[PDB]
């Protein structure tokens, strides 16, 4: 009636323990009193006062766990080809009475046992005397009836799952072992022979299968089969063997049939094949280096498409097919590969380096930069039958999908900018905001030292109209005509600075520029004005007949009909004294003159020389009043 | 060694603060790996202590040898201060097993030549001459860092 | 925070934690959880003095310094039959044996 | 001239209570904590201490008005060192190339 | 005279005395808007030295400092 | 012969520097195509400062060579 | 609100204890017991009789249990669990059968 050391015998409790024990281990009836006395007991013969005896408790059930586990490699010997069922059935019961026996041995294992052929633990001796049994029987026996039986499941019927499972489940018990090799006996007793057998079986299959097949039927018959295999081996296996198993089949199948999938490749990809390629994709991804072929003929296959489109013609007369080609090109392909392929990145830049040399091509200068350009400036025009103000920046979205594959910048730059000047000096842009747009676009994509020369007119030609203002109202503090000037920012205009030739400034245009340069000067130091005289028009009306004529020309025509005032003769010698302009540049106005019929010259002499005598024409006619050179 | 001190000399200040109902006995390891006692701290208290970074500390009971925690822990490696503050040293009882309380207080209240008069039984007698050890302590956490790593 | 009782009746002994804020019929449920008697026949009992139904623990006089786990209160308990309580007893522990010789100071 | 040197004092001062002459110059930024320090006959031996914190809190206010008497300040918290520590020591090294530093930005003295 | 004239337009290419360069601190052009500005008319200030800078720019540095990012010498704001 | 040069804004600038002339006269060159004293100036050439009391020749500098401009540094 | 997942034990000299279940189980002798063939089913009370541990022992013990799962894991200061020295002897020799 206490915890105190004593003298006890052992034979009595000890029997009175071994029919407990038994009772345990096959998972009998024992009542609750029972359980809880003999911990009583077991702590009694645990702290005996003279030769404690645990030594010889550990010694006698060692010999009965021998002899339980001896006596069931009997009764399951003896068993007539249907060893499978009955090992389960001793299987669950020695599992689930050797869980429950540590936990009645507690004190000798935490006692005597940890306090130290080594001494093993109760559960660990039990599991131990079971592997004893597995290793005769269950090797050759059982694994040939276990592979058997999952050759059997390929086809046929199915057996049944929870022995199967559960014997398998059994070589993973071997759990308090954790040192380097939790799961070796598992894989040395079971997972080579499967993988063996597995390879060879599925070799076999392939060889059959592609004996009466085409390349066709072969891709689908695979992909179920290889369903089969990934929802079979869940069923039996433990969770560490599906991807070996997988892996193993996969490999065996297409690696063994390789350079016979890389024949039909070329002949899907060619026609559409829609159904084909997914199947292709999906069961060459998994396996080494397969796509690389398949990137290779997607490549042809773009940059063959894209000659025969764009290279063939362009109607000779029409930039807009290019884009357009282009274009159709690209979003079919983009939404098949999206469609089917899935992304996979590869394709995707594939199709990029195949664009790049379709659109850039260049015969044995590329016109690339040439038709973008011209497109981006018919486009931007004013209108001829075009399109309305939400259709511009929707066509320009995707113009630049096409812009950036171009290896020029510089070349497109330079040409737009000369269109842009000339769209610009006289105001013929559909709209002002368009522009600007057109400028942000640029700038997202190339840069921001790409578009500054192109920013920097936009504000030239946005900030004009407030210099004319502020000139036109500061102006009175008579000169007799009307004056709108443009600035410009040298430097970044594609314009000519140096003059071709000396030009006198017309007598009646020569206090507009000097109040000019005044005002400039008075509002605006550090800035030094350059005049081309080659851009500037000027309206005249010509009071000669007797119909009101008016006429818009350039500032060397009005310095040549200003000669004639004096005199309605005039030989070039005059001409060449009071104007000092170039040979070249007089004549080539005299003939633009001569051309329109203003003057004829007094004699014969069709060319001009030094004795050229000029003579205003009398009676010239012209149905409309209002005209311009060249119209 | 590995375990042991490294000669930073970066300064550090430290306050050890004692909310335990026993008396507190410091132990800083030396740069070879041989234990050094400092003076020992009333209960209730909290004391200034001037250190160096990367040092090992370790904190134990005045006569019975036995371990308190730190900080929640069993070392005490200092770190540099920032903003010019000290860090704080908790030093708090660990929840012992009842074993491990009557042990205590058996080794207490019987002499050490007297322990073979008791009336117990056998393993107890050993376990009773199983005395607390700083050196054994260093041990079993010297192979307890070496497993980690 | 929390104070710790120990409901005790004849030889059994009932192990709770309760608040200073909870009333008589908090404890009185658990006692109908645990024992299942009329629910409304639990006298409990403090000392020598009964306490009210309403009137919290603390007004009683309980309070969380002197009711720590490592030594709890101690509350009566008597039932009624034939209409009528029993007189409130409770039996006494064991008593320890001789200090030996071995461990005297 | 007074502006002068209290300039030159405090800048000297502020450039010894630098960024990076922390290597050797940490001890004196407070004072002498013998309590929590260890020490027994420092008290007893070196009868006055001297460090920065006291110096700039002193400047802050009407006290110091020659610059003698930081010289001499400085002195004797160096001299302090020397007396209390033996020859061969950690801090008689780092307190012999803070002299040095004071020593060269005190031939740079402006007067 | 024969004839009148009416109406007259002209361009003119202008260049700053000997200067071309981008603003140093905020990296856009000497005429174009701030990136302070753009978050919505602010001039462009010069030196004594050859540097263009930036009036937004120049102003919010010289809220603490006063020479050139280049020339760390002085600070002119004339011209 | 014609070496290029990186500004601190972003543009790139050309010099005719033959592999005799020595890097001061680089500096000074850099500092009257430029606003910057040589003072306040650094070269860089595959990773490496340049010291200012030698020439082209001794860092075996090919054609066509970049180098970088970054202002002077300290520890 | 009232539950029955306080366990029941009984002392030598005929004491009942009644205590919670997830206190019990700190024990490992009493996780051992509580966890095997003898588990509790229907309307049945769990109890566990020990005959070698008396009354002034086994309170002890409970009390115990509580201490340590009200005083685990706690930031605040933890008492001393105070041992009288006539029941040492005793109580080591429970805590030793205990596992606790
Ligand atoms: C009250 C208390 N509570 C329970 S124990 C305790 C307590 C605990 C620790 C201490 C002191 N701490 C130590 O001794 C530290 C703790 C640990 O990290 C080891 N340790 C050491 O100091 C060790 N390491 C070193 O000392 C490093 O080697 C340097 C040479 O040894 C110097 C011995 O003197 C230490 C006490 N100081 C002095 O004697 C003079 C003082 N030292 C220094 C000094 C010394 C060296 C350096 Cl590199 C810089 C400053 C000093 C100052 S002011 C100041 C804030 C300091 C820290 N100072 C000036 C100025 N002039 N002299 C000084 C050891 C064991 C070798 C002594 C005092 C009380
Ligand atoms: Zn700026
Ligand atoms: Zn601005
Ligand atoms: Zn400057």
């Amino acid at each position: 009636m206490s915890l105190k050391p004593r003298v006890v015998d052992f034979d009595e409790t000890w029997n009175k323990l071994l029919t407990t024990i038994k009772a345990v281990v096959m998972l009998e009836y024992v009542e609750r009193a029972t359980w809880n006395d003999r911990f009583s007991d077991i702590y009694a013969l645990c702290v005996a006062y003279p030769e404690p005896l645990g030594e010889r408790l550990y010694t006698e059930t060692k010999i009965f766990l021998e002899n339980h586990v001896r006596h069931l490699h009997k009764r399951v010997l003896e068993s007539e080809e249907q060893v499978l069922v009955m090992y389960h059935r001793y299987w669950e019961e020695y599992s689930k009475g050797a869980d429950y026996m540590d936990c009645l041995y507690r004190y000798l294992n935490t006692q005597f046992i940890k306090k130290n052929e080594p001494l093993m633990e109760i559960g660990e001796l039990a599991l131990d005397m079971w592997r004893k049994l597995m290793v005769e029987p269950l090797q050759a026996i059982l694994i040939r009836m276990l592979l058997r039986e999952i050759k059997n499941d390929r086809g046929g019927e199915d057996p049944n799952q929870k022995v199967i499972h559960g014997v398998i489940n059994s070589f993973v018990h071997v759990e308090q072992y954790k040192k380097k090799f939790p799961l070796k006996f598992y894989q040395e007793i079971f997972e080579s022979p499967f993988l063996t057998e597995t390879g060879e079986y599925y070799k076999q299959e392939a060889s059959n299968l592609l004996q009466e097949s085409n390349c066709s039927q072969y891709m689908e018959k695979v992909l179920g089969r290889l369903k089969d295999e990934e929802i079979r081996c869940r069923k039996y296996l433990h969770p560490s063997s599906y991807t070996k198993v997988i892996h193993e089949c996969q490999q065996r199948m297409v690696a063994d049939h390789l350079q016979f999938l890389h024949a039909e490749c070329h002949n899907i990809i060619r026609q559409e094949k829609k159904n084909d390629m997914a199947n292709m994709y999906v069961l060459l991804r998994a396996v080494s280096t397969g796509l690389p072929h398949m990137i290779q003929e997607l490549q042809n296959h773009i940059h063959d498409e894209g000659l025969r489109a764009t290279s063939n013609l362009t109607q000779e007369n029409m930039p807009t097919l290019f884009v357009e080609s282009v274009l159709e090109v690209h979003g079919k392909f983009v939404q098949l590969i999206n469609t089917v392929l899935n992304g996979d990145q590869h394709f995707m830049s594939a199709l990029d380096k195949a664009l790049t040399s379709v659109v850039n091509y260049r015969e044995p200068v590329c016109k690339a930069p040439e038709l973008l350009a011209k497109y981006c400036d018919n486009l931007l025009k004013k209108s001829a039958k075009g399109m309305t103000e939400n259709e511009v920046e929707d066509r320009l979205t995707s113009f630049i999908t096409v812009f950036k594959y171009i290896d020029d910048k510089d070349v497109f730059q330079k040409f737009y900018a000369r269109m842009l000047a000339k769209r610009l000096i006289h105001g013929l842009s559909m709209s002002m905001d368009s522009e600007e747009a057109m400028i942000n676009k640029l700038k997202q994509a190339c840069g921001y030292e790409f578009t500054s020369k192109l920013h920097r007119m936009y504000t030239d030609m946005s900030v004009s109209a407030d210099l004319n203002n502020k000139f036109n109202n500061f102006i009175k503090n008579d000169l007799g005509i009307s004056f709108q000037i443009y600035v410009l920012q040298a430097g970044a205009w594609p314009l000519t600075q140096a003059p071709s030739s000396t030009f006198a400034i017309p007598q009646e245009l020569e206090k507009s520029v000097q109040m000019f340069e005044l005002f400039y000067s008075q509002h605006f130091s550090g800035r030094k004005l350059t005049w081309l005289h080659y851009l500037c028009t000027g309206e005249v009306k010509m009071n000669y007949l007797g119909k009101p004529y008016v006429a818009m020309v350039t500032t060397y025509q009005m310095a040549v009909l200003l000669a004639f005032n004096n005199s309605e003769t005039v030989s070039y010698k005059e001409l060449q004294d009071s104007t000092q302009m170039n040979e070249k540049e007089l004549t080539k106005t005299i003939k633009s003159l001569l051309d329109v019929k203003m003057i004829n010259h007094d004699s014969e002499k069709e060319d001009i020389d030094a004795e050229s005598s000029f003579s205003l024409n009398m009676n010239f006619s012209s149905k409309r009043t209002k005209f311009k050179i060249t119209t | 060694p590995v375990l042991r001190s490294v000669n930073s000399r970066e300064p550090s200040q430290v306050i050890f603060c004692n909310r335990s109902p026993r008396v507190v006995l410091p132990v800083w390891l030396n740069f070879d790996g041989e234990p050094q006692p400092y003076p020992t701290l009333p209960p209730g208290t909290g004391r200034r202590i001037h250190s160096y970074r990367g040092h090992l500390w370790l904190f134990r009971d005045a006569g019975t040898h036995d371990g308190l925690l730190v900080n929640q822990t069993e070392l005490f490696v200092p770190s540099l201060n920032v903003d010019g503050q000290p860090i704080f040293a908790n030093i708090t009882l660990p929840v012992y097993t009842l074993k491990e309380r009557c042990l205590q207080v058996v080794r207490s209240l019987v002499k050490p030549e007297n322990y073979r008069r008791l009336d117990i039984v056998r393993s107890l007698y050993e376990d009773l001459e199983d005395h607390p050890n700083v050196q054994k302590d260093l041990e079993r956490l010297t192979q307890e860092r070496i497993a980690h790593q | 925070m929390d104070v710790f009782l120990m409901i005790r009746r004849h030889k059994t002994t009932i192990f709770t934690d309760a608040k200073e804020s909870s009333t008589v019929f908090e404890l009185k449920r658990i006692v109908e959880g645990i024992l299942k008697r009329p629910p409304d026949e639990q006298r409990l009992y403090k000392d020598d003095q009964l306490l009210d139904d309403g009137k919290t623990l603390g007004e009683c006089g309980f309070t969380s310094q002197t009711a720590r786990p490592q030594a709890p209160a101690t509350v009566g308990l008597a039932f009624r039959a034939d209409d009528t309580f029993e007189a409130l007893c409770i039996e006494p522990f064991s008593s320890p044996p001789e200090l030996p010789d071995v461990m005297k100071p | 001239k007074v502006s002068e040197q209290l300039k030159a004092a405090s800048g000297i001062l502020k450039e010894m209570f630098a960024k990076c002459h922390a290597a050797y110059a940490w001890p004196f930024y407070k004072p002498v904590d013998v309590e929590a320090l260890g020490l027994h006959d420092y008290a007893d031996i070196i009868k006055h201490p001297m460090d920065m914190s006291t110096i700039k809190s002193k400047l802050e206010a009407r006290e110091y008005r020659d610059a003698q008497e930081f010289g001499a300040d400085v002195r004797l918290m160096f001299s302090n060192a020397y007396k209390y520590n033996p020859p061969d020591h950690e801090v008689v090294a780092m307190a012999r190339k803070l002299q040095d530093v004071f020593e060269m930005r005190f031939a740079k003295m402006p007067d | 005279k024969r004839f009148e004239v009416k109406k007259w337009n002209a361009v003119a290419l202008w260049a700053w005395d000997i200067v071309v360069d981008n603003c140093a601190i905020c990296r856009n052009h000497i005429m174009d808007l701030c990136i302070e500005c753009q978050a919505n008319e602010c001039t462009v200030a010069w030196g004594v030295c050859n540097h263009a800078f930036h009036f937004h720019c120049i102003s919010r540095w010289l809220k603490t400092r006063q020479v050139c990012p280049l020339d760390n010498r002085e600070w002119e704001f004339q011209k | 012969m014609q070496i290029f040069v990186k500004t601190l804004t972003g543009k790139t600038i050309t010099l005719e520097v033959e592999p005799s002339d020595t890097i001061e006269n680089v500096k000074a060159k850099i500092q009257d195509k430029e606003g910057i004293p040589p003072d306040q100036q650094r070269l860089i050439f595959a990773g490496k400062q340049l010291e200012d009391g030698r020439t082209l020749s001794d860092y075996n500098i090919q054609k066509e060579s970049t180098l970088h401009l970054v202002l002077r540094l300290r520890g | 609100g009232p539950d029955a997942m306080y366990v029941k034990l009984i002392s030598s000299d005929g004491h009942e204890f009644i205590v919670k279940r997830e206190h019990a189980l700190t024990s490992g002798t009493i996780k051992a017991m509580l966890s095997g063939p003898g588990q509790f089913a229907e309307n049945e009370t769990n109890e566990v009789n020990f005959r070698e541990i008396p009354s002034h022992v086994l309170s002890k013990v409970c009390m115990y249990f509580t201490y340590k799962v009200r005083y685990t894991n706690s930031s605040t200061e933890i008492p001393e669990f105070p041992i009288a020295p006539e029941i040492a002897l005793e109580l080591l020799m429970a805590a030793n059968f205990l596992d606790c």
